[PDB]
């Protein structure tokens, strides 16, 4: 059968997977001890897609945690669901990264890539046939980018017939904390475009705004932000685990989603985000679902596609809907703004309906988009790189690590080619 | 060590506390290992001649069992256990919790015990341990003679019954009495509830 | 794992170390004897102390610091104090003769037969350690024994061990107060030797520390106990990342990589915002916004520099206590919208944030506030050049009339080394303006 | 608080009613009595062997 | 079974003697009278003492040793001491006249009429013994009486009984301290006579024993009470393998077979690592790693030899106490990976390990520390020839002018016996250099 094995990379992913996994266990109803409480046959039917089973009815997750800093996973292991995570797959190193890309890409990786590859192939032989792999990490994360770029490269020749799902969060455009941050991203994206097949793009500023917009709770926890993104990533996974007529394979999706090979960057989308009184002040209807679904305020990924246009759009609906309301809404949205699409492709929408709602709400949906709104993103990272490569600030470290300015030249040059490509296909 | 691996992802080397080893340590001429003396129990007794030198190491709880060789017999023995901290004879084999080991709350005078197999019987001791017994009665309320005074002062009806029978044993009012009668004449008045320890 | 070794050289740098460990033993509940209560936290030396103390199977916390001195009086006096039983005896490295404020006397005459001894100490500390990220060197530029003694030992620990961090902390000489006029002599001697091996040199000045005391702490008459406690709080804040955790955790490797722009210059400036009195903290309130403004108020810095006379390169705020990402990120965003704070155009971002949930505790018999949200502000700016600019014109006048050189040529030097340091300083100043010029 | 106590400490009082076991640590300097005259015991013990007899025969220690 | 006899030659070797059983009776808990309390360990003499004492049906522990002496004073005062009732009277073999530091006076004049008497003891103790693994010879090279008398008895015990081990222990001459200038005369006399018969000769020097005292034991002014207790522990450690057991037990036979590479040279070096004061051990920790570095620390050895000036053949560590092979085998693996340690390339392995569960104990009114993990370091290195190299140039000059020969040739010697020794010694260095050549 067709299964998935998860990769948890970077110290951001360290919060991601834990929050990502606990929702699934709560979604499937497994207790913190690991002994499932069988209530829904279908969730018992479609748990083999992600979890393997151990003796005593304890579903072992098929995920791998990787890091270098022991303290982060000690909190994770001492978390409510660390017991559901294996001492086996806890692989790490005896080094501090310094939040350095080069160290994690050439120095520290060398003695750890062997161990992690030996690990993953063990669970790879444990399962039958994978759709592919998904990775939780950050493009701007010192360990996540350093580990990820090495690993995805190695996995490419290992299994060139699978799905290289990449889930990476973009740093805040205004503010990056890390000052070598534009270097690390530019380094990573050079290899990422070569190796990946899909990329989710996530930003915290919109998440901060969404807190102000619909959450309305002033001071939230970063974990609740992970709850949001875990909800987004779970929705696309609900397709595979659930029956009901929607085609679930990401390849069923990606071929409809990817017109040309170098298009990997895609944006999430989610359904009702509800506030203080709106829970009892909402008429939960597919129209208002569709209304709130297509809101630039409901947008959370990078920035407003109002600056650009739409190439490919795909929304997955979860709950008890019918073929007609989705049909007429797609007609409704088509007529409302016809010119805002690209004349290259008409009828560029892909719809899938999941009849199995989440536990807590009935009407729900997820959206994945590929618009002409990423220009500002890599255009933004262009200016800092040019200004900071102008006078080679903060460079004695990486040269000490063994790297040279030349590798920077093609990394930006490749990005410059993407600037033209994203520009040329639309403008 | 099974629980050391049951600590976190990284191991840790637990050990024994030096504290308890410090005070409880045979230092200088002062010794700490108690030595009791008893017999074996079987269907029939053959070599109960060997008075077993059970050596509970107060610092390690490691009862060594030693044997004094008897004239012209088939004993040819001595040490039976190499100062090994021994498992409780009340445990399982599939184990799920911290299993227990023989503490110091059972080696009362005239005891019945088992060291993992053969049932062994205690009869007497040495003075030095009993001197230690009488010092700290916190873990040894049996050594508390005043406690035994309460159990036997409970019975008041046997007063004359006491007076005549232990008068009956005496015939010349010599103001002594042998132990053998004295221990026997007490076992009845307690109806076989007295333990040898308080009688000593 | 996560540990380091603290070094305190100079009898002025020893009383500061004692207070830090007296402060350090507080948050861990260390009794002066060396053991915890009946509570079970002892082991093979593995708990919150493992990064700081060595409470091994013997049960006694052994501080992982070495106290080195050349005059027996004060080091004996602390050996007669209250926590002396905690201290490892010959880690309190004493000396029978002083350097007489002479750099070279503390570098050549006596250091040769003392360095080998402390070399044995560090290696038998090195072997027992596991990760040993770096070292915590407490000293002083104008050290009667601090200056010269530290110089050679920092050289030797550099040549054998050039793969790990070395953290430097010295009281900066008072720009207008000079307890000795030879203080410039050894101070520039320290700088020119330390430029090519030191990793991170952090400075501090007492006058503005005094100025803080009677401004907001309202201390017209301070004592070193106040000074030592407050600086001891400073290192406690920066080391809290090792002891506790937070939303994100940072390490000295990040501080090195992200603070220093280019080689040579590695001299940032620390600052702690919630320096207020208890009664002031009593009927007033603390939040991120005002402490963010206060930490960037120029009079709250302990170095006599006007940030408007220079330009900012790097910054680091270490928020310790109950804070949320929301207010902080918006607050610093407003700081970026500020026009007065003139960062260099080279860095769009120059700040490093450290979030720790644990609130800083008070000390018995203390004088600080009751802080729930704290922050230590480490920053580097071009507004520091006037310091050495002050130093050089002080030096050139005295060097031209070569005062008290008979003391130095008397016991075995020449003018060449004193010559070299000047253009080295001239190199430093020109680099400061060259990077200062955009 | 303490300085104001001085007022009650002096004013109406001034007016009148019109009337270790384990010794010390080695390489300690500073001469306490005796020492080097007696010998043959470790610096820790030498201090604590003294500590008990420094209260006995060299009693001129207060 | 397992037993040996001990011989203490010379009044130098006597105070080290009684210190042994003063130690020995302790861990056995023996009362000075000669009997236990009402408890039972007595019998036909078969328990822990059977290897050391002879506690027969009389119930008195009779030590298996002989005290031979030539001056009545010291042997009578111990015969009036505390344990004299324990000691057999006539095994305190006394004498009425001295050898006057002369080897041959004790070797010819008086030894003949005394060796027969001690031999009567020797055979009579041999008959009662059953296993009788070997002998314990406490003597001294610079023996005023130890020199001559030990040699003749060694010669006689060699010829009749050459099928068993003989363990020799003599204080090695001080490299620079000379209590007598006639010591070089009899010292080389002892060496050349002993090379062709002695099984294992073990030396030690008091100056380094003195040096340890004021380094870590904090003894600035010791006495033999401390000195004898230190070395008394040394023989106790090596004999613990016979007394108790452990993970594995080793015997003197293995010591002979595995330590000495080739005949002639049978002169290894002994060392004890956890030599430390009580308070140091109190607030510090002992583990295999640091004691393993300390035991190979060059200043830990009691012989004035630098290991970097020579090369190692054999080593022996005797872990007395609580140890496990894991950290042991790992630590010793790290030791062999070290580059400064220079073993000879012929032996990939040159170490012998002894594990004993029993922790070493302290003596009441003692000086040692409370030790859980201990180790004795019996090792042999080529760096010992310097001592004989020191002796020969000392000896050749004084022989070139023939000092005090009229004392020796006066009472019945000539030069040929002296003459044979110098080339036998010259053979020793040339043998040492040939074995120093690969
Ligand atoms: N887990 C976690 N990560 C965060 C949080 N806030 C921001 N991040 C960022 O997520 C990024 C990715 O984490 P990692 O790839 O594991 O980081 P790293 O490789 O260890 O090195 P750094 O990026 O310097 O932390 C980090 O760089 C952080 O800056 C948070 O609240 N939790
Ligand atoms: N760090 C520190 N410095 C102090 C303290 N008190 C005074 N100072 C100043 O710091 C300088 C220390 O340098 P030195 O006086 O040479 O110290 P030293 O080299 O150890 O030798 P001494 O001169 O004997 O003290 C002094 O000149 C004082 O002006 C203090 O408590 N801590
Ligand atoms: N073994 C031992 N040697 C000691 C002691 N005290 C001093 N020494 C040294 O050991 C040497 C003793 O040797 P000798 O003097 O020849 O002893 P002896 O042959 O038994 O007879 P005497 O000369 O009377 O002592 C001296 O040179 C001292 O340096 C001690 O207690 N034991």
């Amino acid at each position: 059968m067709r299964e998935i094995v998860h990769l948890q990379a970077g110290q951001c992913g360290n919060q991601i997977g834990a929050k990502f996994w606990e929702v699934i266990s709560d979604e499937h109803g497994i207790d913190p001890t690991g002994t499932y409480h069988g209530d829904s046959d279908l969730q018992l039917e479609r748990i083999n897609v992600y979890y393997n089973e151990a003796t005593g009815g304890k579903y072992v997750p098929r995920a791998v945690l990787v890091d270098l800093e022991p303290g982060t996973m000690d909190s994770v292991r001492s978390g409510p669901f660390g017991q559901i995570f294996r001492p086996d797959n806890f692989v790490f190193g005896q080094s501090g990264a310094g939040n350095n890309w080069a160290k994690g890409h050439y120095t520290e990786g060398a003695e750890l890539v062997d161990s992690v590859l030996d690990v993953v192939r063990k669970e790879a032989e444990s399962c039958d046939c994978l759709q592919g792999f998904q990775l939780t990490h950050s493009l701007g994360g010192g360990t996540g980018s350093g580990m990820g770029t090495l690993l995805i490269s190695k996995i490419r020749e290992e299994y060139p017939d699978r799905i290289m799902n990449t889930f990476s969060v973009v740093p805040s455009p205004k503010v990056s904390d890390t000052v070598v941050e534009p270097y690390n991203a530019t380094l990573s994206v050079h290899q990422l475009v070569e190796n990946t097949d899909e990329t989710y793009c996530i930003d915290n500023e919109a998440l901060y705004d969404i807190c102000f917009r619909t959450l309305k709770l002033t001071t939230p926890t970063y974990g609740d932000l992970n709850h949001l993104v875990s909800a987004t990533m779970s929705g696309v996974t609900t397709c595979l685990r659930f029956p009901g007529q929607l085609n679930a394979d990401l390849r069923k999706l990606a071929v409809n989603m990817v017109p040309f090979p170098r298009l990997h960057f895609f944006m999430p989308g989610f359904a009702p985000l509800t506030s203080r009184g709106s829970q009892q002040y909402r008429a939960l209807t597919v129209p208002e679902l569709t209304q709130q679904m297509f809101d630039a305020k409901n947008m959370m990924a990078a920035c407003d596609p109002r600056h650009g246009r739409y190439l490919t759009v795909a929304a997955v609906f979860r709950g008890r809907m019918s073929m007609k309301e989705v049909d007429e809404q797609m007609l409704n949205v088509q007529n409302k703004n016809s010119s805002y699409f690209v004349e290259w492709i008409p009828n560029n929408v892909k719809t899938a309906v999941c009849d199995i709602p989440p536990r807590g709400l009935k009407m729900s949906a997820t959206f994945i988009g590929n618009s002409t709104a990423i220009q500002e993103l890599f255009k933004r990272i262009s200016e800092q790189f040019t200004a900071m490569f102008r006078r080679k600030a903060f460079l004695h470290w990486y040269t000490g690590e063994g790297m040279d300015e030349m590798e920077f030249t093609e990394a930006e040059s490749n990005m410059n080619d993407l600037v033209s490509e994203y520009q040329q296909y639309q403008d | 060590d099974s629980f050391r691996s049951c600590v976190g992802l990284k191991p840790t080397p637990h050990r024994k506390n030096f504290k308890k080893f410090m005070e409880l340590d045979s230092f200088g001429n002062i010794s700490n290992i108690l030595r009791y003396f008893g017999k074996l129990i079987t269907h029939k007794c053959a070599d109960v001649d060997r008075i077993f030198v059970i050596a509970f190491y107060l610092s390690d709880d490691t009862i060594s069992v030693f044997e004094p060789i008897e004239n012209n017999s088939g004993n040819a023995g001595g040490m039976f256990l190499k100062r090994s901290r021994v498992k409780k004879p009340g445990q399982e084999v599939f184990k799920s919790e911290f299993s227990e080991y023989i503490k110091a709350e059972e080696l009362y005078i005239g005891a019945t015990v088992n060291i993992n197999g053969y049932l062994f019987i205690l009869l007497n001791a040495d003075e030095y341990t009993l001197n230690y017994m009488e010092n700290n009665t916190d873990k040894f309320p049996y050594s508390n003679f005043e406690l035994a005074i309460q159990k036997l002062k409970q019975e008041k009806s046997k007063s004359r019954e006491i007076t005549q029978v232990f008068a009956a044993a005496d015939y010349n009012h010599t103001k002594v009495v042998p132990y053998n009668t004295f221990r026997d004449i007490l076992m009845s008045i307690t109806m076989g509830k007295l333990i040898d320890q308080e009688l000593i | 794992m996560r540990e380091c070794i603290s070094i305190h050289v100079g009898q002025a740098g020893v009383q500061i170390g004692n207070a830090c460990w007296e402060l350090y033993c507080l948050e861990h509940g260390i009794q002066p004897d060396g053991q915890m209560p009946s509570d079970k936290t002892i082991g093979g030396g593995d708990d919150s102390f493992n990064t700081f103390f060595s409470e091994t199977g013997a049960g006694k916390h052994v501080p992982r610091a070495v106290f080195v001195d050349l005059e027996p009086t004060v080091v004996d006096e602390v050996r007669t104090g209250t926590y002396r039983q905690l201290f490892h005896p010959e880690q309190l490295i004493t000396g029978k003769e002083d350097a007489a404020n002479n750099y070279a006397r503390g570098h050549y005459t006596i250091g040769k037969e003392i360095v080998d001894l402390v070399l044995d100490r560090i290696r038998k500390l090195a072997d027992l350690c596991t990760g040993l990220q770096g070292f915590l060197i407490f000293h002083s530029f104008g050290g009667g024994t601090g200056s010269g003694f530290a110089s050679l030992l920092m050289e030797r620990l550099s040549v054998d061990y050039g793969k790990k961090s070395k953290l430097e902390f010295a009281i900066y000489p008072a720009p207008q107060v000079s307890t000795a006029v030879v203080e410039p002599y050894n101070s520039i001697l320290t700088t020119h030797t330390t430029l090519e091996h030191s990793d991170c040199a952090f400075m501090v000045d007492n006058e503005a520390i005094y100025d803080i005391c009677r401004r907001n702490l309202d201390i017209e008459r301070p004592t070193y106990t106040n000074l030592n406690r407050l600086i001891g709080q400073i290192v406690s804040s920066i080391t809290a990342s090792l002891r506790f955790d937070g939303a994100l955790n940072v390490d000295l490797t990040e501080f090195q990589t992200n603070l220093v722009p280019y080689p040579r210059i590695h001299f940032p400036l620390a600052t702690y915002a919630p320096v207020i009195s208890a009664e002031k903290a009593y009927h007033e309130q603390l939040s991120v916004a005002e402490i963010t403004n206060a930490c960037f108020e120029p009079a709250n810095q302990m170095v006599k520099c006007d940030p408007r006379h220079g330009k900012y390169m790097a910054c680091c705020m270490l928020y310790r206590g109950d804070v949320v990402p929301k207010d902080v990120n918006a607050a610093i965003a407003t700081i970026k919208t500020k026009r007065t704070i003139q960062f260099v155009d080279w860095c769009p971002t120059g700040f490093k944030v450290g979030i720790n949930y644990q609130p800083p505790t008070v000390v018995p018999g203390g004088d600080l506030a009751k802080v729930q949200r704290a922050v230590c502000m480490l920053s580097n700016t071009t507004a520091i050049a006037e310091a050495w600019a002050r130093l050089d014109h002080k030096f050139d006048l005295m060097y031209a009339k070569r005062a008290f050189v008979h003391w130095y040529v008397g016991e075995g030097m020449e003018e060449g080394e004193f010559s070299e340091a000047r253009e080295d300083l001239a190199a430093l100043e020109k680099d400061y303006e060259e990077v200062g010029v955009d | 608080t303490q300085a104001m106590d001085d007022f009650d400490k002096n004013q109406f009082v001034f007016r009148h009613p019109v009337c270790r076991s384990q010794g010390l640590i080695p390489f300690y300097m500073g001469f306490i009595p005796s020492m080097q005259d007696n010998y043959a015991l470790t610096f820790g013990n030498s201090t604590r062997r003294a500590y008990q007899k420094e209260l006995d025969r060299r009693s001129h220690t207060l």
